[PDB]
C-alpha cells in the first residue's frame, strides 16, 4: 500500500534529519 | 456514536454478566427502553478508546482501580446522588470510588482474594506460604498438585508481593508520591522471589492462567488456588467440597490483596445518562438487583449496607474481607492504570524466567516513572500547540527540561517540513474522532520499519502537535485528549526497552 | 453492631492460658482489635486486626481468629497482666462497638470474709439519717453475696456496696455493704444483721445487731 | 513522641452545654482519624464519637447523635468535642484517641485500634454544689482478736476526698472503700482500719478526712462504744 510507502519516507526523512542534528 | 434510547452496559467476562442480563430485562419491562449488556475481551482497555471517540457503551462496570483515570481523561461524567442515596453505601467505598473530591461512579461491591483450598485433598490449608513446597511434595507422591492459581494477572499474586513489604504509591501527607513506587523495595523482593522459587520447584507452572487453575480446582486435580467471589459459582458446580481461608501468612507477616471495588461508571459521551443513573440507582443497587448478579456470580462483599446481613450467613465473605482488613484499598490515582501494566509484564517475566527478580521488579518500577512522565511531557505540549497559550499548571526539573526541548527541536521540525505534514494529514482524511483514534495504525507503522531513532519519535511528536493545531481548525479538540494517550500506550508497549536504555526522557533531552 | 465479650471475669495465676473470646452479632468486619486497661490509666492497645499485635507488646499476647469468633490468649501470664481486657470492633461502615471487657485477678488459696457489721453512730442520728455498713474483709474470690435481714424480713431494696480491689501482699478483696433509711424507719426497726455467702463460707454467715442494748 | 492531651472537663448542669478540647503533639491531627471515647466510673469504655475519613466525614453513637459535635481545627491542631443539652449520664472520663496506619489513602481503610490515648478529663454532669463532706465514726462494739475501726464519709461533692489516720502514721492495715454515687448525686467514701483489739484505749486513733474543693480540714476521733 502507498501508506506503507508514506511510513517508510517517515522514516527516511527521520533518519536523515537526525543524521545532520 | 452512542444511540439514544437504548442503554448498553460492559462487564467483564468472569462477572455476573448473566444476573446483569437480568436486571436489564427487569428495567426494560418497567421503563420500556431496550438494555444490553455485553463482556468485551479487556473491556477495561476497550472501554477509554471507544468512548474518546464518542461511542462505547452507557455504562462501564469495573474494579475502581482505574476509574479515576477514566474520570481525569474526561470519559466519564460525574453522577449526582442524592445525600440519601450516598447513605446508603458505606462510607469506604464511597471515599475508594471518589475522586478530586467528586463521585465518578457508583461503587457495586468490595471484593478481595481468599486462598480457596479443597477440604479432601487438604484437611487444613498451610497457614504461612512457607509450608507450600512440602504439601506440594506430599501431594505430588499421591499424584496431585497442592497449589495452582492464576500467574498471568498481577492482581492475583501482588498479595504474596505485598505481604512483607511493596506499595503501589508512597502516601504522604495526605497524598500520593507518583515518584515514589514500592515495587522495587525489600518486601517485593522477598515475594515474588519465594513465588518464582515455588515455579521452578515444580510446585507451579509459568504457563497457569485463570481458566486452567479454575478447571484444575474444579476436577480436584490440586489442592489450594488463590481468587476472588466470582470464581467460587464454578467451583459450587464442580461439587467438590471447598473451603476458603485467609491467604497464607508470609514471613509472619499477612498477604495483603489490594482490595478492589466494583463500581458502575456512566460514560461521558453518553447522551443517556440520566437513563444510566435510573439503570444503577434505582434497579442495580438495590436488594434484589445485587442479589440476581450475585446468585448467578458471588459479587463479593456488596456495597449495600442493607444487604450485608444476607452478607454475614455465608463465611466466605467473611474470609475475602478478612484478607482484605490485611490488605488495602486500591488507589484510584490514573497512574495506577500504567502501574497494573508495569507489574503485569514483572509477573510474568520472573514466572518465565525470562528476567531475574530484581530485574523484573526494577523494570517495572521504571514503567511507574517512564508512563506517568511521558504522558505528562505530551499533555500541555499538543494542547499548547494546539490552543497556542502554554498551560501555567506545575509540572519536575527532568518534565520542564523536557517540554522546553520538545517545544524548541519539535517546532523547528515543523517548521522545516509544513508542506509534507499538510499532504500527510490530507491523506489520512482525519475529520471525525474516530480518525484519530485509528491514528494507532501510523502509529505502529512509524517504527515498524526494525530501526529507532531519538529524531523519529521527535519527528512523531511533531506530527501529533500538526495534527492537534488542526483538530483545534476542524473544532474536534476533544481530539486533543486521545491521540497524546495514543503515543504513551505504543511509547510504553513496544518502546520501552529503549526508553529505559536511554534513561528516560533524561536521555532524550540530552541528545536535543 | 454488637460484641459479646466473654468471660465476665475470669481467675488465673501466673502462668495460665485463660482466653478471652469475643463474639460479633450480625457483623461480619473483622477489623476487631484488644486493649488492655490498668486500673486508673489509659487503655493501652495490645493488639490490632483482630489477628497482629500492636508492637511493643511482649508475644505473650496472641489475636487468635474462629471465624464468627475473636480470642485474645496469653502463653503464659504474667503478674503485670492482672488488668481489664476489652475488645472492639470497627466496622467496616463509620462505627466502633467496645465489648463489655473482662477482669483478669490472682488466683490464690481461697480465704474466708471477716464479717463486722456498724450501725450508725449516734451522730448520723441527730443529723436526720440512718447508714448501717457490713464489711466483709480479707476474702476470694469477689464472689460474695451479701443481704440484709431486719426484724426477720429481707432487705435488698435500698442497698449499695462497694468492693475494695485486690489488696496488696495477700491479693484478697474487701466489701462495704452500706444500707440506708430513714431515721424513724431505724428506730422501729429492732435487729438488724448483714448476711454473706462466699465460697469460703461452707454456710451462710450472720452479723447482727439490735437496737438499744449493749 | 505522640502526647494528646484533652481540657474542658468541668462541671455542667443538665441539659447544659460544654465543649471539650483535646490538644495534640507529636503528629498532625488532620493526618489521623480521631475518636472520642468515654469511660463511666466503674464502666467500661464506650465510643462517643469519631472523624473517620480523609474528607472530615464524621460518625456518632446513637446515644450522642447530633447531640455531639466533632470538628478538628488544623491550624491549631485541636481537636474539638461540643457537647449540647448534656445529661446526667453523660458523665464519665473522656479519652481522644487517635488513629493511624502507615498505608492508608485518601480512603481510610483498614480500620486499627486507637494506637494512642489521652490521660482523660473527667466530665461532671449534676445539680448538685460543691461543699464539705459530712464525718459519722464506726466504733467497733472489742470483735475477736482483730476489731475495725472506721469513720464513714458521706455526702460530699465533688471528688477527691482523702482520708489517712494519724496524721498518715497508720498505713497498716487500712481500707478505703471507693465513694459511690448516692440518689443525691452527692458521693460518700469510706474508710476502716483494722487493729488489734487489746489496743483499743491504749492506742488514740484519729481520721483526717480533707476534701480540697470545699476547703474543709475535719479531723475525728474514734473510740468504742460502751458495748
Ligand atoms: O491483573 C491486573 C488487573 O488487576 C485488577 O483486576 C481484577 C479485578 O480487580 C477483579 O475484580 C477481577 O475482575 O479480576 C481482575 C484481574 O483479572 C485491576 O483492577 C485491573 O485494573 C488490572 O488490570
Amino acid at each position: 500500500s502507498t501508506m506503507g510507502q508514506v511510513g517508510r519516507q517517515l522514516a527516511i526523512i527521520g533518519d536523515d534529519i537526525n543524521r545532520r542534528y | 456514536k452512542i444511540e439514544e434510547g437504548k442503554l448498553v452496559i460492559w462487564i467483564n467476562g468472569d462477572k455476573g454478566y448473566n444476573g446483569l442480563a437480568e436486571v436489564g430485562k427487569k428495567f426494560e419491562k418497567d421503563t420500556g427502553i431496550k438494555v444490553t449488556v455485553e463482556h468485551p475481551d479487556k473491556l477495561e482497555e476497550k472501554f477509554p478508546q471507544v468512548a474518546a471517540t464518542g461511542d462505547g457503551p452507557d455504562i462501564i462496570f469495573w474494579a475502581h482501580d482505574r476509574f479515576g483515570g477514566y474520570a481525569q481523561s474526561g470519559l466519564l461524567a460525574e453522577i449526582t446522588p442524592d445525600k440519601a442515596f450516598q447513605d446508603k453505601l458505606y462510607p469506604f467505598t464511597w471515599d475508594a470510588v471518589r475522586y478530586n473530591g467528586k463521585l465518578i461512579a457508583y461503587p457495586i461491591a468490595v471484593e478481595a482474594l481468599s486462598l480457596i483450598y479443597n477440604k479432601d485433598l487438604l484437611p487444613n490449608p498451610p497457614k504461612t506460604w512457607e509450608e507450600i513446597p512440602a504439601l506440594d511434595k506430599e501431594l505430588k507422591a499421591k499424584g496431585k498438585s497442592a497449589l495452582m492459581f492464576n500467574l498471568q494477572e498481577p492482581y492475583f499474586t501482588w498479595p504474596l508481593i505485598a505481604a512483607d513489604g511493596g506499595y503501589a504509591f508512597k502516601y504522604e501527607n495526605g497524598k500520593y508520591d507518583i515518584k515514589d513506587v514500592g515495587v522495587d523495595n525489600a518486601g517485593a523482593k522477598a515475594g515474588l522471589t519465594f513465588l518464582v522459587d515455588l515455579i521452578k520447584n515444580k510446585h507451579m507452572n509459568a504457563d497457569t492462567d485463570y481458566s486452567i487453575a479454575e478447571a484444575a480446582f474444579n476436577k480436584g486435580e490440586t489442592a489450594m488456588t488463590i481468587n476472588g467471589p466470582w470464581a467460587w459459582s464454578n467451583i459450587d458446580t464442580s461439587k467438590v467440597n471447598y473451603g476458603v481461608t485467609v491467604l497464607p501468612t508470609f514471613k509472619g507477616q499477612p498477604s495483603k490483596p489490594f482490595v478492589g471495588v466494583l463500581s458502575a461508571g456512566i460514560n461521558a459521551a453518553s447522551p443517556n445518562k440520566e437513563l444510566a443513573k435510573e439503570f444503577l440507582e434505582n434497579y442495580l443497587l438495590t436488594d434484589e438487583g445485587l442479589e440476581a448478579v450475585n446468585k448467578d456470580k458471588p459479587l463479593g462483599a456488596v456495597a449495600l449496607k442493607s444487604y450485608e446481613e444476607e452478607l454475614a450467613k455465608d463465611p466466605r465473605i467473611a474470609a475475602t474481607m478478612e484478607n482484605a482488613q490485611k490488605g488495602e484499598i486500591m488507589p484510584n490515582i490514573p497512574q495506577m492504570s500504567a502501574f497494573w501494566y508495569a507489574v503485569r509484564t514483572a509477573v510474568i517475566n520472573a514466572a518465565s524466567g525470562r528476567q531475574t527478580v530484581d530485574e523484573a521488579l526494577k523494570d517495572a518500577q521504571t514503567i511507574i516513572e517512564l508512563y506517568r512522565q511521558s504522558l505528562e511531557i505530551i499533555s500541555r505540549y499538543l494542547r499548547e500547540q494546539a490552543t497556542g497559550a502554554a498551560d501555567t499548571a506545575p509540572m519536575g526539573a527532568t518534565s520542564r527540561k523536557a517540554l522546553e526541548t520538545l517545544r524548541r527541536v519539535g517546532d523547528g521540525v515543523q517548521r522545516n517540513h509544513e508542506t509534507a505534514f499538510q499532504g500527510m494529514l490530507r491523506k489520512l482524511d482525519i475529520k471525525n474522532e474516530d480518525d484519530v483514534k485509528s491514528l494507532s495504525r501510523v502509529m505502529i507503522h512509524v517504527f515498524s520499519d526494525g530501526v529507532t531513532n531519538w529524531g523519529r519519535i521527535v519527528t512523531l511528536i511533531s506530527f501529533g502537535a500538526f495534527v492537534a493545531k488542526h483538530l483545534k481548525t476542524i473544532n474536534q479538540e476533544s481530539a486533543i485528549e486521545p491521540l497524546a494517550e495514543s503515543i504513551t500506550d505504543v511509547l510504553v508497549r513496544t518502546k520501552r526497552d529503549w526508553l529505559v536504555k536511554q534513561r528516560g526522557w533524561d536521555g532524550f533531552v540530552e541528545f536535543f | 453492631a454488637q460484641m459479646t465479650q466473654s468471660p465476665s471475669s475470669l481467675s488465673a495465676s501466673v502462668g495460665d492460658r485463660v482466653t478471652i473470646t469475643c463474639r460479633a452479632s450480625q457483623s461480619v468486619s473483622s477489623a476487631v482489635a484488644w486493649y488492655q486497661q490498668k486500673p486508673g490509666k489509659a487503655p493501652k492497645l495490645l493488639i490490632y486486626s483482630a489477628s497482629s499485635l500492636y508492637s511493643g507488646v511482649p508475644s505473650r499476647f496472641s489475636g487468635s481468629r474462629s471465624g464468627t469468633d475473636f480470642t485474645l490468649t496469653i502463653s503464659s501470664l504474667q503478674p503485670e497482666d492482672f488488668a481489664t481486657y476489652y475488645c472492639q470492633q470497627a466496622s467496616l461502615t463509620a462505627l466502633l462497638t467496645f465489648g463489655q471487657g473482662t477482669k483478669v485477678e490472682i488466683k490464690r488459696t481461697v480465704a474466708a470474709p471477716s464479717v463486722f457489721i456498724f450501725p450508725p453512730s449516734d451522730s448520723q442520728l441527730k443529723s436526720g439519717t440512718a447508714s448501717v455498713v457490713c464489711l466483709l474483709n480479707n476474702f476470694y474470690p469477689r464472689e460474695a453475696k451479701v443481704q440484709w435481714k431486719v426484724d426477720n424480713a429481707l432487705q435488698s431494696g435500698n442497698s449499695q456496696e462497694s468492693v475494695t480491689e485486690q489488696d496488696s501482699k495477700d491479693s484478697t478483696y474487701s466489701l462495704s455493704s452500706t444500707l440506708t433509711l430513714s431515721k424513724a424507719d431505724y428506730e422501729k426497726h429492732k435487729v438488724y444483721a448483714c448476711e454473706v455467702t462466699h465460697q469460703g463460707l461452707s454456710s451462710p454467715v450472720t452479723k447482727s445487731f439490735n437496737r438499744g442494748e449493749c | 513522641e505522640v502526647q494528646l492531651v484533652e481540657s474542658g472537663g468541668g462541671l455542667v448542669q443538665p441539659g447544659g452545654s460544654l465543649r471539650l478540647s483535646c490538644a495534640a503533639s507529636g503528629f498532625n491531627l488532620s493526618s489521623s482519624s480521631i475518636h472520642w471515647v468515654r469511660q463511666a466510673p466503674g464502666k467500661g469504655l464506650e465510643w462517643v464519637a469519631s472523624i473517620y475519613s480523609y474528607y472530615g466525614s464524621t460518625s456518632y453513637a446513637d446515644s450522642v447523635k447530633g447531640r455531639f459535635t466533632i470538628s478538628a481545627d488544623t491550624s491549631k491542631n485541636t481537636a474539638y468535642l461540643q457537647m449540647n443539652s448534656l445529661r446526667a449520664e453523660d458523665t464519665a472520663v473522656y479519652y481522644c484517641a487517635r488513629e493511624y496506619h502507615s498505608y492508608w489513602s485518601y480512603s481510610w481503610w483498614p480500620r486499627v485500634g486507637l494506637d494512642y490515648w489521652g490521660q482523660g478529663t473527667l466530665v461532671t454532669v449534676s445539680s448538685a454544689s460543691t461543699k464539705g463532706p459530712s464525718v459519722f465514726p464506726l466504733a467497733p462494739a472489742a470483735a475477736a482478736a482483730t476489731a475495725a475501726l472506721g469513720c464513714l464519709v458521706k455526702d460530699y461533692f465533688p471528688e477527691p476526698v482523702t482520708v489517712s489516720w494519724n496524721s498518715g502514721a497508720l498505713t497498716s492495715g487500712v481500707h478505703t472503700f471507693p465513694a459511690v454515687l448516692q440518689s443525691s448525686g452527692l458521693y460518700s467514701l469510706s474508710s476502716v482500719v483494722t487493729v488489734p483489739s487489746s489496743s483499743l484505749g491504749t492506742q488514740t486513733y484519729i481520721c483526717n478526712v480533707n476534701h480540697k474543693p470545699s476547703n474543709t480540714k475535719v479531723d475525728k476521733k474514734v473510740e468504742p462504744k460502751s458495748c
